[PDB]
RNA sequence: GUAAUUGGAAUGAGUCCACUUUAAAUCCUUCCGCGAGGAUCCAUUGGAGGGCAAGUCUGGUGCCAGCAGCCGCGGUAAUUCC
RNA sequence: UACCUGGUUGAUCCUGCCAGUAGCAUAUGCUUGUCUCAAAGAUUAAGCCAUGCAUGUCUAAGUACGCACGGCCGGUACAGUGAAACUGCGAAUGGCUCAUUAAAUCAGUUAUGGUUCCUUUGGUCGCUCGCCACUUGGAUAACUGUGGUAAUUCUAGAGCUAAUACAUGCCGACGGGCGCUGACCCCCUUCGCGGGGGGGAUGCGUGCAUUUAUCAGUGGUGACUCUAGAUAACCUCGGGCCGAUCGCACGCCCCCCGUGGCGGCGACGACCCAUUCGAACGUCUGCCCUAUCAACUUUCGAUGGUAGUCGCCGUGCCUACCAUGGUGACCACGGGUGACGGGGAAUCAGGGUUCGAUUCCGGAGAGGGAGCCUGAGAAACGGCUACCACAUCCAAGGAAG
């Protein structure tokens, strides 16, 4: 059972939650559902605990800290893209848009680029 | 879970009546408001069809009407001093319908004054020099002098109502329903109405 | 009606190809092929004293066994049982 | 077909019941070749359920950057097919059941001289004078990569990416006008007077719907506190509207001018009015047996009055304060029902008697009660939550009925 924010008790206890809470996924509209969860408070008392780094010092661990993974899908709508490049006005935003190459073996290879909204 | 229907009464003869169906949807389930005074509180209900009725669980301000000289404004609201249904109502100063509330009266003492051009809430003198001196001389023209003395029949305030423009403090009826249209507003009690709630109210 | 001999442009129940039917099928209809002399290709359920249409035929039992909605029938010749 | 026959006696005439007689509807017994229709776990158990299922959904038109397919038709936003997911709409119908319920359900009735109600259908959507508008902002799913448990349609973290999701917000119409105010009009009678009007120097408010008050009296109903009008104002931050939406054929003016302006059929929407489908709650009249059920209801709402609280609205519907009432031998009240109501069904001189769980309509309930979410519509059960009853898996920690 899943941790969860604000229940500040260590164990674990059952929550009445609806849809936009966390840990429960309704399946009709208006469905909430009582279901037991684990508190916010860490104990020896966990499964795995999941962890994430907020800043970089000394070196490299390997696998963890290296070989950038490629954000393959860059913006669709046409305001962070207008934000991203840094373009001033109507600088043809058509031409600017993230092409992602496409690299089937049975195939010649295939390039393709979003629609574009707003 | 609270009804409002009639299966669960007993008849008219005296007989209890066995309960055909369930308690329904469609009389739903009844909390008060419970509206006091103090900052803006107004919750949303959605009702049947969708709609929304607001109610309003702590009011600041009333829309009160004068109707003797087609006077409306906003004012805020002091006390609550009077009111019919329940005297456990008042010493916990709940706002409902037909409660006698009590609102003060600088928004009618500075529509009374802008349009006849008279004294109003000044009883000893000696004060108004700074920026009530003003505004009833104000150096006009000839043919405005001439429309305002003839507004000088009408001028009149019955003596019981001029007594709390004095004091600040005008006692005025709400006609609203707050806590089911989010509003409380209502009208100022004078004549033969006033009369019959100050003996109301001195009397307790 | 005994009792037949027969047979005849008689036929189905059944058996079984082909269409039709239907979403696809099966039925029903349509039509090859076979398919009837104890046509053994076999009609049953109840009754037979009265009410109430039909036996005082024969054997068996002897107030027993049983029948009979009701009256009643049976004790050694029962139109009433088996 | 308005119909009778046998049995008390030694015989008779009667009363009286028993038996016979004919339907139809349940069950069974023996028997059963063909063919058209066809009832069918209602009565007792509204007992209990293994397993499988019975509610999902894409157009040309909300959102594809799945290589999963496509001619990637050539160096560019997308020739389209498209899985998945978000979004929207349905799941409140249909189906089954007859346990409850006796005035309850139910049935009938109500010229320029001036340049409550999603939907559907029909309306209305430049009526408002107020440094992005050639398009504003943020987040998330499918996806990718790491996982946790014995387990379930369980899900966590990390990184992307969209809208008709969730918000923010303007130009235009826009030239103005009305009402209230208001530094200059003299020409009126300035005679010392009292002056009679038009103009503006100023600053507010202006539509639709909501809330409240007042005045007057477009079109209607035996009937309105109706509709429409006018004034004074309000306008809830879980904030009322006044298109930051998607296809299809593309054109017209191109004179500011080869970069701009103007246009047709739609599709989704959208406060309100009407309509449609209803729903809700009232009026009048109508029901089986029972007195070995004659007084009942009223602390605890019983009948009414006043003021309100909530409710979609009327109402003791609920509360506060009052009045002491309402009902009854014309059967109240209590109890029973092997009571779901009706359209109907068997019977048949007329008059009646009996049946109706059962395909049509209405109601009620989804093991028994109770409480809610979402939605236009549910106190929903092939939706949730809790107790009671029964029952499921387990690695014993928990999961799902």
């Amino acid at each position: 059972f899943p941790m969860k924010q604000g229940v500040l008790t260590h164990g674990r206890v059952r929550l009445l939650l609806s849809k936009g809470h966390s840990c429960y996924r309704p399946r009709r509209t208006g469905e909430r559902k009582r279901k037991s969860v684990r508190g916010c408070i860490v104990d020896a008392n966990l499964s795995v605990l999941n962890l994430v780094i907020v800043k970089k010092g000394e070196k490299d661990i390997p696998g963890l800290t290296d070989t950038t993974v490629p954000r393959r899908l860059g913006p669709k709508r046409a305001s962070r893209i207008r934000k991203l490049f840094n373009l001033s006005k109507e600088d043809d935003v058509r031409q600017y848009v993230v092409r992602k190459p496409l690299n089937k073996e049975g195939k010649k290879p295939r390039t393709k680029a979003p629609k574009i909204q707003r | 879970g609270i009804s409002r229907d009639n299966w669960h009464k007993r008849r008219k003869t005296g007989g209890k009546r066995k309960p055909y169906h369930k308690k329904r949807k469609y009389e739903l389930g009844r909390p008060a408001a419970n509206t006091k005074i103090g900052p803006r509180r107004i919750h949303t209900v959605r009702v049947r069809g969708g709609n929304k009725k607001y109610r309003a669980l702590r009011l600041d301000v009333g829309n009160f009407s004068w109707g003797s000289e087609c006077c409306t404004r906003k004012t805020r609201i002091i006390d609550v001093v009077y009111n019919a249904s329940n005297n456990e109502l008042v010493r916990t100063k709940t706002l409902v319908k037909n409660c006698i509330v009590l609102i003060d009266s600088t928004p009618y003492r500075q529509w009374y004054e802008s349009h006849y051009a008279l004294p109003l809430g000044r009883k000893k003198g000696a004060k108004l020099t700074p920026e009530e001196e003003e505004i009833l001389n104000k150096k006009r023209s000839k043919k405005i002098q001439k429309k305002y003395d003839e507004r000088k029949k009408n001028a009149k305030i019955s003596s019981l109502l001029e007594e709390q423009f004095q004091q600040g403090k005008l006692l005025a009826c709400i006609a609203s329903r707050p806590g089911q249209c989010g509003r409380a507003d209502g009208y100022v009690l004078e004549g033969k109405e006033l009369e019959f709630y100050l003996r109301k109210i001195k009397a307790r």
